[PDB]
């Protein structure tokens, strides 16, 4: 977790060391007490709403996404389908 | 209501509406079925079908 908002990631490596791979995920954030066009993961977040429901962790323990999947929720009518609603 | 899957609980109740409608056709339909009433009068073409 930087200091600053600027940060000067490097990759050294050599001849025979060049498959050495890696693949980072960096986020803007401000102080805790979070507003509008912000989300607040605690622990010093206030990640954008957008990056609520990214698909990936923009903070900590995955809770920007979360209560992001909604289908369905049925018995029968769940199967009005190649299923049992066919028959 | 749960023991049984709620598509199974369709399958029952369209079978009493299967077998109901089935066993209706074949009682008008047997010749065996249709018994004479009126034992005390023997005699009279009135044979009947309780189904
Ligand atoms: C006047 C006419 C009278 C007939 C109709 C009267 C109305 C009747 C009233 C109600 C209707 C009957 C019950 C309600 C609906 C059916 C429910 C059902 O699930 O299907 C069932 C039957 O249906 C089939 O799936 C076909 C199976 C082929 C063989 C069936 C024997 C019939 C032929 C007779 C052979 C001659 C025998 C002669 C003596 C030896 C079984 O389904 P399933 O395939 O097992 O399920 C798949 C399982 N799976 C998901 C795990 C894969
Ligand atoms: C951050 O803010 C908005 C929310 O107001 C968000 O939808 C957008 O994707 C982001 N914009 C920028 C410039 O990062």
């Amino acid at each position: 977790m930087l200091k600053t908002g600027v940060g000067v990631i490097r990759m050294w490596a050599d001849e025979g060391s060049r498959l050495s791979r890696f693949r980072m995920l960096f986020t803007s954030f401000v102080e805790p007490p979070c507003t509008s066009s912000t989300f607040f993961c605690h622990s010093n977040m206030c990640i954008n709403n957008s990056l609520v429901c990214n698909g990936v962790q923009n903070c900590a323990y995955p809770w920007d996404e979360n209560h992001c999947k909604e289908k369905k929720k049925a018995g029968l009518f769940e199967q009005i389908t190649k299923t049992h609603g066919t028959i | 209501l749960n023991p049984l899957s709620p598509d199974i609980w369709m399958y029952v109740l369209l079978a009493c509406l299967g077998v109901s409608c089935v066993l209706f056709v074949i009682a008008r339909f047997s010749p065996y079925e249709w018994y004479n009433p009126h034992p005390c009068n023997p005699d009279s073409d009135v044979v009947e079908n309780n189904f």
